[PDB]
């Protein structure tokens, strides 16, 4: 249909994993889908660190995100036309090339 | 996670094949001929 | 809260969700209200 | 709410339940009043 | 004429399929370590 499509797997530590499927330790409300992102911030990482305890359960839960490529092709062209005589009688016998 | 239909997106991201295309396609019986077998035929000539 | 020991820490129990997120926290208040059947069996705060 | 997606779209979530029946669907002030030790951290609506 | 399906639909009627899906996706590398293959062991007995 005259266009192509891709997929580009986003990786997870990515600040480009925009995802739902975010759940700390505690609760299961966070937006931050990816752990902390590549905010590489040590006041951050350590608080958003996978720091699961002695009993596990649902803590700590991420996903994943793909992105999808899009393009196009386009018709161009053109033309020129001439007539016999323009060639014939013309001062320089090689207008053709 | 789910994969909630296309309107409303998956949770993976956008999805590009929502359909599947089923190759053979429906065509319609040519409606069986009557009054052409009955008939004759008599050759008119050129440049007559 | 930050770490699930500091539910049980705290007091509260927590109770793990199956089909969306998980881990809803529950307090002695919050469980009494919640066993409510009638407007009899609510708490005296509410 | 006709389907398990309906509680999963409108943001609200389930619990799955053991002793007898299907799922208790919890709201975010439903979980909030849920996980309230006193009458202090009950909602301003409560 | 061809024109552009969905919005002008072509002339002979409705393209279901319009777009190639190539197969091959885009995969990021991973970022290479370096305060890794760094640091000894010691091992930490169980029961302990």
């Amino acid at each position: 249909g005259k266009q192509i499509k891709l997929y580009h797997y986003v990786p997870l530590l990515d600040d480009r994993n925009v995802n739902d499927q975010g759940i700390d330790a505690a609760g299961a409300t966070i937006a931050n889908g990816n752990l902390y992102g590549s905010s590489k911030d040590i006041g951050t990482i350590p608080s958003k660190l996978p720091a699961l305890t002695e009993n596990g359960g649902r803590v700590n839960r991420v996903g994943f995100t793909r992105i999808q490529l899009i393009g196009s092709i386009k018709k161009f062209g053109f033309f020129y036309e001439w007539t016999q005589e323009a060639m014939d009688f013309d001062t320089d016998e090689e207008l053709d090339s | 996670k789910y994969n909630a239909p296309n309107t409303t997106p998956s949770s993976i991201g956008p999805q590009i094949r929502l359909d599947y295309y089923y190759k053979k396609a429906l065509v319609d019986a040519a409606k069986e001929m009557y009054f052409g077998q009955l008939a004759e035929v008599t050759n008119m000539p050129k440049n007559m | 809260y930050s770490d699930v020991d500091a539910i049980l820490a705290d007091g509260k129990q927590a109770v793990a969700v199956k089909h969306g997120g998980g881990l809803v926290v529950v307090g002695e208040l919050g469980a009494q209200v919640l066993a409510a059947k009638d407007v009899s069996e609510l708490p005296d705060g509410v």
